[PDB]
């Protein structure tokens, strides 16, 4: 197999990211992992003048005791996007979001049987580092197409076509998205017909080398921010009420609050209980009315990146919002919970991502609620997706807290 | 010393570079002599070799005699070249610490005399290592060269040498799991757990691998004996620690006498529990000359005094056991100053360590002791390639209270409260409720972004109120003063509302110490309440405040 040409951006050149300190178990998962790939020819062994470094983990993922190396890309898929987007970029279907059924099938493999073009080798350089740095790390480059690399399926895009031909001519109405190691197949069918189909596919696959996950989209919707519904109302209760009002405009159009607010203005006491008149109840219901309905004037901006937001709310409860621009969100919803903070905002995340995957066909960058060192060192005990999107490390503003609660 | 029949790295300038092409300086003759006579020694040894100027290159060459001493030696200027050289892999990227050395039997120290010297460049770029050695004043053509071996000073040398010993190694290794090298520089640390016989066999059976491939060391007789001094620290067959610290008796002490003291102690706190430091610190600070003098606070004095009585007589550190547990216990020691200690059995050490710095402006004690549970984490991770069970002086309560309504995710891995004072707590709740029969003070704070001058005060809600000004503020700092008001003129309890998110934030936060002088108040006044209450609202959405 003769192989297609890599470049990388003008003027940029290969990654040099440092290498995680990794515990001793996943270090031997690696050593395992690394050992077989060698023998099969997938990597090979390289020597100093290699400068170029992406680190890599073992995972687990969901159901499967099965240690797995997973490789980050992130820096080197920057530093190639040209390539792989703009390039060869896979056209998204806005039908996958509409169907009944999505089931998502791993099918990284396929890739492990293409060749990477000789002079882009140097560019997947990652090391296996030893406890107490007693030895040099072990240093390999790939010699097929790596997995999490966002050059793969861009290559290996006309194969899955071929491969994808006949079982799409024979069912017309599924939809079949690739996202890197990932292939989203959504249809319409009862959930076991849909399943048989999926199983039908499998074959299919099965016949080139390929070889779970089951979404139903279109029962997604809202999370119209709430207002309490309640007879009686404390200063308090309207002063938060308000306040919570007072952020809802800004990305509604038509919130609507001083009717509300003349209920306040003098000093009185928090914890009083006072009379509500009822246009001011008329607010009340259509914000409450709009609060349900989507922004009015919002789009998904293909040329922008999205963003994502995650609040903490106690009770193994968190609130998100995606978005391109702030203030006015794409999307907002929340998550709910032997777990620990850390493993429920990695679960999140991931849902998050998968969920954006399916409706833009790209993936948020997560400013996160946590120490970057704590995120850092923890997230890998739970993560179990191929991909890994990009993240920073933020502090909650005291109210946007609330506003969302 | 031999020359490695080994493989070659290929190397390469980087991109759309050539080599260099710096002229050499004229040089005096004794100069001149001296690398003609190296150079021709060199020669004798295919280290180097004669070339002609129809090779475009060259880098310029020096020579000097040796602090005192009565020989020669030549050097060579690759600035230029090693400029135009790829980058390599980073050589070693982390050195071991002895915590994490896994003890054994015996260990012996081999070195290797012509490191560089011994091991082979890449053909196609020698051409690029070209230099020469001209002739007596400007006159002639100079002698030209260039280098088979790999030159000292140049860009790769220490990666290719690096890489060169581990495919070396290798073999060896495989048929000899229960043996251990460390290779560092140009040393080698290899150790056994058999039986000073077959160790000595073993070691000489490596020797000689290594000759196989010109590599010559010392033999037994030549190589040094326990304790190895090493990047800092002796290491005995037991035991470890820091090398020997002499912190000196001085009447003065100037800006550098005390920058290397701190460094000194810092230092030693890998494994002397105690050590402290912020003291000396404080006199660092806004600073000076560095031959200035600093007169030692008497806080500071007592730093140094009880410092020397922690090194007054040697602690040392025990090895690593890869099958017991790591336990790790901290203890506050003071302002933001925590301290900590690893061990596998009850109270020998394998280290100590301190944490200080402080993240934020506002911090909490419990905030402060969780980041030294993921410093002390991660540094585990990397030392023992685990995470040790830790003992912390909070309660599990006090942890469950702050972490459950912290706006922020957090996690410590597994420990267990252990009684030792003083106690991580919160100095203070804030309410979850507005409290019945008790003053509302709405507070606001303003500034006037030029005179810079601002209006802080409150008017509560039994009709009670008050003003101030302040004569060189920001919004910020009124909004704090306005809280430290209402909070001063209402006793054991009282609702407060701010329209400052800001002030609100900070508070939520449960500081209890702060870089803010005002807030600290503002901290003083809260313990001292008995229930608070505060809330937020927008302004001039101006409302029933
Ligand atoms: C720099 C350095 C120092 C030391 C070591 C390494 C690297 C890697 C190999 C292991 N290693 C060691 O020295 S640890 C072995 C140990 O527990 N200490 C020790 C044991 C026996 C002996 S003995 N019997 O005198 O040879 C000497 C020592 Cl210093």
């Amino acid at each position: 197999i003769e192989t297609v040409p890599v470049k990388l951006k003008p003027g940029m050149d290969g990654p040099k990211v440092k290498q995680w300190p990794l515990t001793e178990e996943k270090i031997k998962a690696l050593v395992e992992i690394c050992t077989e790939m060698e023998k099969e020819g997938k990597i090979s062994k390289i020597g100093p003048e290699n400068p170029y470094n992406t680190p890599v983990f073992a995972i687990k993922k969901k159901d499967s005791t099965k240690w797995r190396k997973l490789v980050d890309f992130r820096e080197l898929n920057k530093r190639t996007q040209d390539f792989w987007e703009v390039q060869l970029g896979i056209p998204h279907p806005a039908g996958l979001k509409k169907k009944k059924s999505v089931t998502v099938l791993d099918v990284g493999d396929a890739y492990f049987s293409v060749p990477l073009d000789e002079d882009f080798r140097k560019y997947t350089a990652f090391t296996i580092p030893s406890i107490n740095n007693e030895t040099p790390g072990i240093r390999y480059q790939y010699n097929v197409l790596p997995q999490g690399w966002k050059g793969s399926p861009a290559i290996f895009q006309s194969s899955m076509t071929k491969i994808l031909e006949p079982f799409r001519k024979q069912n017309p109405d599924i939809v079949i998205y690739q996202y890197m190691d990932d292939l989203y197949v959504g249809s319409d069918l009862e959930i076991g017909q849909h399943r048989t189909k999926i199983e039908e596919l499998r074959q299919h696959l099965l016949r080139w080398g390929l070889t779970g996950y089951e979404l139903h989209p279109d029962k997604w919707t809202v999370q119209p921010i709430v207002l309490p519904e309640k007879d009686s109302w404390t200063v308090n209760d309207i002063q938060k009420l308000v306040g919570k009002l007072n952020w809802a405009s800004q990305i509604y159009p038509g919130i609507k609050v001083r009717q509300l607010c003349k209920l306040l203005r003098g000093t009185k006491a928090l914890t009083e209980v006072i009379p509500l008149t009822e246009e001011a109840e008329l607010e009340l219901a259509e914000n409450r009315e709009i609060l349900k309905e989507p922004v009015h004037g919002v789009y998904y901006d293909p040329s922008k990146d999205l963003i994502a937001e995650i609040q903490k709310q106690g009770q193994g409860q968190w609130t998100y919002q995606i978005y391109q621009e702030p203030f006015k969100n794409l999307k907002t919803g929340k998550y709910a919970r032997h777990t620990n903070d850390v493993k429920q905002l990695t679960e999140a995340v991931q849902k998050i991502t998968t969920e954006s995957i399916v409706i833009w066909g790209k993936t948020p960058k997560f400013k996160l609620p946590i120490q970057k060192e704590t995120w850092e060192t923890w997230w890998t005990e739970y993560w179990q997706a191929t991909w890994i999107p990009e993240w920073e490390f933020v502090n909650t503003p005291p109210l946007v807290k609330l506003w969302y609660q | 010393s031999p020359i490695s029949p080994i493989e070659t790295v290929p190397v390469k300038l980087k991109p759309g570079m050539d080599g260099p092409k710096v002229k050499q300086w004229p040089l005096t003759e004794e100069k001149i002599k001296a690398l003609v006579e190296i150079c021709t020694e060199m020669e004798k040894e295919g280290k180097i070799s004669k070339i002609g100027p129809e090779n475009p290159y060259n880098t310029p060459v020096f020579a000097i005699k040796k602090k005192d001493s009565t020989k020669w030696r030549k050097l060579v200027d690759f600035r230029e070249l090693n400029k135009r050289t790829q980058d390599f892999w980073e050589v070693q990227l982390g050195i071991p610490h002895p915590a994490g050395l896994k003890k054994k039997k015996s260990v012996t120290v081999l070195d290797v005399g012509d490191a560089y010297f011994s091991v082979p460049l890449d053909e196609d770029f020698r051409k690029y290592t070209a230099f020469t050695i001209p002739s007596i004043n400007n006159e002639t053509p100079g002698i030209r060269y260039q280098y088979n071996v790999l030159p000292q000073g140049w860009k790769g040398s220490p990666a290719i040498f690096q890489s060169s010993m581990t495919k070396i190694l290798e073999p060896f290794r495989k048929q000899n799991p229960d043996i251990v090298i460390y290779q560092y520089m140009d040393d080698l640390y290899v150790g056994s757990d058999l039986e000073i016989g077959q160790h000595r066999t073993k070691i000489e059976e490596l020797r000689q691998h290594l000759l196989r491939w010109g590599l010559t060391t010392p033999d037994k007789k030549h190589q040094k004996e326990p304790p190895f001094l090493w990047m800092g620290y002796e290491l005995h067959p037991d035991k470890w620690t820091v090398q020997p610290i002499v912190l000196p008796e001085k009447d003065s002490w100037t800006v550098n006498d005390i920058q290397k003291l701190v460094g000194k102690l810092n230092w030693a706190s890998q494994i002397y529990p105690g050590i402290k430091v912020r003291q000396l610190c404080k006199l660092l600070r806004g600073t000076k000359a560095l031959t200035e003098v600093i007169p030692l606070t008497e806080e500071a004095e007592l730093e140094l005094a009880e410092n020397r009585e922690i090194l007054k007589e040697p602690v040392h550190g025990v090895y690593y056991d890869p099958s017991k547990d790591l336990i790790a216990e901290i203890q506050k020691q003071g302002q933001g100053q925590w301290t900590y200690q690893i061990y596998q059995e009850p109270f020998k050490n394998l280290k100590t360590g301190k944490y200080a710095r402080m993240r934020g402006a506002h911090t909490n004690d419990v905030k402060q002791l969780t980041e030294a549970v993921q410093k002390i984490t991660t540094e585990s991770i990397v030392i023992w390639g685990k995470t040790p069970k830790f003992k912390l002086p909070i309660q599990k309560e006090t942890w469950e209270t702050w972490w459950t309504e912290y706006w922020q995710a957090t996690w410590i891995p597994e420990w267990e409260f252990v009684n030792t004072p003083p106690l991580v707590k919160l100095w203070y709740q804030l309410e979850k409720e507005p409290i019945v029969g008790a003053e509302t003070f709405y507070v606001d704070g303003a500034a006037n972004r030029e005179t810079k001058l601002g209006k802080a005060g409150y008017v509560t809600n039994r009709g009670r109120q008050k003003v101030v000004t302040l004569t060189d503020t920001t919004n910020q700092k009124t909004e704090l003063q306005a809280i430290y008001l209402a909070l001063q003129d209402s006793g054991l309890e009282v609702n407060i509302v701010t329209d400052s998110q800001y002030a609100l934030g900070i508070i939520q936060a449960q500081p209890d110490q702060s870089e803010s002088e005002l807030v600290n108040q503002i901290i003083e006044q809260l313990i001292k309440k008995e229930k608070v209450y505060l809330a937020w609202v927008p302004a001039h959405k101006g409302i029933g405040g």
